[PDB]
Protein backbone atom coordinates (compact mmCIF):
# COMPACT_ATOMS: atom_id res chain seq x y z
CA UNK A 1 0.00 0.00 0.00
CA UNK A 2 1.78 3.11 -1.36
CA UNK A 3 5.18 1.49 -0.84
CA UNK A 4 4.37 0.01 2.58
CA UNK A 5 5.40 -3.63 2.21
CA UNK A 6 4.13 -6.37 4.54
CA UNK A 7 2.61 -9.82 4.88
CA UNK A 8 -0.78 -10.34 6.49
CA UNK A 9 -4.49 -10.97 6.10
CA UNK A 10 -6.69 -8.10 4.90
CA UNK A 11 -10.18 -8.20 6.44
CA UNK A 12 -13.12 -5.82 6.58
CA UNK A 13 -13.15 -3.83 9.81
CA UNK A 14 -14.91 -1.07 11.74
CA UNK A 15 -12.02 1.17 12.84
CA UNK A 16 -13.23 4.65 11.85
CA UNK A 17 -10.18 6.27 10.32
CA UNK A 18 -10.27 10.05 10.24
CA UNK A 19 -10.30 11.54 6.70
CA UNK A 20 -6.71 12.80 7.00
CA UNK A 21 -5.45 9.49 8.45
CA UNK A 22 -3.95 6.98 6.00
CA UNK A 23 -2.15 4.40 8.18
CA UNK A 24 -2.83 2.93 11.60
CA UNK A 25 -0.08 1.77 13.94
CA UNK A 26 0.23 -0.69 16.82
CA UNK A 27 2.22 -0.46 20.07
CA UNK A 28 5.42 -1.62 18.31
CA UNK A 29 4.62 0.62 15.25
CA UNK A 30 3.54 -2.32 13.10
CA UNK A 31 0.96 -1.43 10.48
CA UNK A 32 -2.35 -2.26 12.14
CA UNK A 33 -4.81 -0.98 9.53
CA UNK A 34 -4.65 0.78 6.16
CA UNK A 35 -7.04 2.82 4.03
CA UNK A 36 -7.04 1.73 0.39
CA UNK A 37 -5.86 4.63 -1.83
CA UNK A 38 -8.23 3.69 -4.68
CA UNK A 39 -11.52 3.09 -2.83
CA UNK A 40 -11.80 4.92 0.50
CA UNK A 41 -12.55 1.88 2.65
CA UNK A 42 -11.11 0.52 5.89
CA UNK A 43 -9.24 -2.78 6.32
CA UNK A 44 -7.33 -4.47 9.12
CA UNK A 45 -3.94 -6.09 8.70
CA UNK A 46 -3.69 -9.30 10.71
CA UNK A 47 -0.43 -11.24 10.19
CA UNK A 48 -0.87 -14.80 8.99
CA UNK A 49 -1.30 -17.65 11.45
CA UNK B 1 -13.08 -16.41 61.85
CA UNK B 2 -13.95 -18.08 58.53
CA UNK B 3 -16.70 -15.50 58.01
CA UNK B 4 -14.26 -12.69 58.83
CA UNK B 5 -11.76 -14.01 56.27
CA UNK B 6 -14.59 -14.20 53.72
CA UNK B 7 -15.59 -10.59 54.43
CA UNK B 8 -11.97 -9.39 54.32
CA UNK B 9 -11.31 -11.13 50.99
CA UNK B 10 -14.55 -9.71 49.58
CA UNK B 11 -13.81 -6.17 50.80
CA UNK B 12 -10.03 -5.60 50.51
CA UNK B 13 -8.61 -5.68 46.99
CA UNK B 14 -5.04 -5.18 48.27
CA UNK B 15 -4.94 -8.53 50.09
CA UNK B 16 -3.82 -10.31 46.90
CA UNK B 17 -1.29 -7.61 46.06
CA UNK B 18 1.47 -10.21 46.44
CA UNK B 19 0.16 -11.90 43.27
CA UNK B 20 -0.99 -8.69 41.60
CA UNK B 21 2.56 -7.30 41.71
CA UNK B 22 3.91 -10.44 40.01
CA UNK B 23 1.27 -10.20 37.26
CA UNK B 24 1.90 -6.45 36.90
CA UNK B 25 5.68 -6.95 36.72
CA UNK B 26 5.25 -9.55 33.98
CA UNK B 27 2.99 -7.07 32.18
CA UNK B 28 5.61 -4.31 32.52
CA UNK B 29 8.37 -6.58 31.18
CA UNK B 30 6.24 -7.70 28.22
CA UNK B 31 5.16 -4.12 27.46
CA UNK B 32 8.75 -2.86 27.63
CA UNK B 33 9.90 -5.66 25.31
CA UNK B 34 7.12 -4.80 22.84
CA UNK B 35 7.76 -1.04 23.02
CA UNK B 36 11.50 -1.46 22.47
CA UNK B 37 10.71 -2.32 18.83
CA UNK B 38 9.79 1.35 18.30
CA UNK B 39 13.36 2.59 18.88
CA UNK B 40 15.47 3.57 15.88
CA UNK B 41 18.78 2.60 17.58
CA UNK B 42 20.55 5.22 15.46
CA UNK B 43 19.11 4.06 12.14
CA UNK B 44 16.94 6.01 9.70
CA UNK B 45 13.76 4.23 10.82
CA UNK B 46 12.49 1.63 13.27
CA UNK B 47 10.53 -0.22 10.56
CA UNK B 48 12.45 -3.09 8.97
C1 LIG C 1 -9.46 4.99 -8.45
O1 LIG C 1 -10.52 4.65 -9.38
C2 LIG C 1 -11.85 4.87 -8.88
C3 LIG C 1 -12.81 4.39 -9.94
O2 LIG C 1 -12.68 2.99 -10.15
C4 LIG C 1 -12.03 6.35 -8.55
O3 LIG C 1 -13.33 6.56 -8.01
C5 LIG C 1 -10.97 6.79 -7.55
O4 LIG C 1 -11.10 8.19 -7.31
C6 LIG C 1 -9.57 6.48 -8.06
N1 LIG C 1 -8.57 6.83 -7.06
C7 LIG C 1 -8.05 8.06 -6.95
C8 LIG C 1 -7.05 8.25 -5.86
O5 LIG C 1 -8.39 8.97 -7.70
Amino acid sequence: FNGLTGTGVLTESNKKFLPFQQFGRDIADTTDAVRDPQTLEILDITPCS
Amino acid sequence: AIGKIQDSLSSTASALGKLQDVVNQNAQALNTLVKQLSSNFGAISSVL
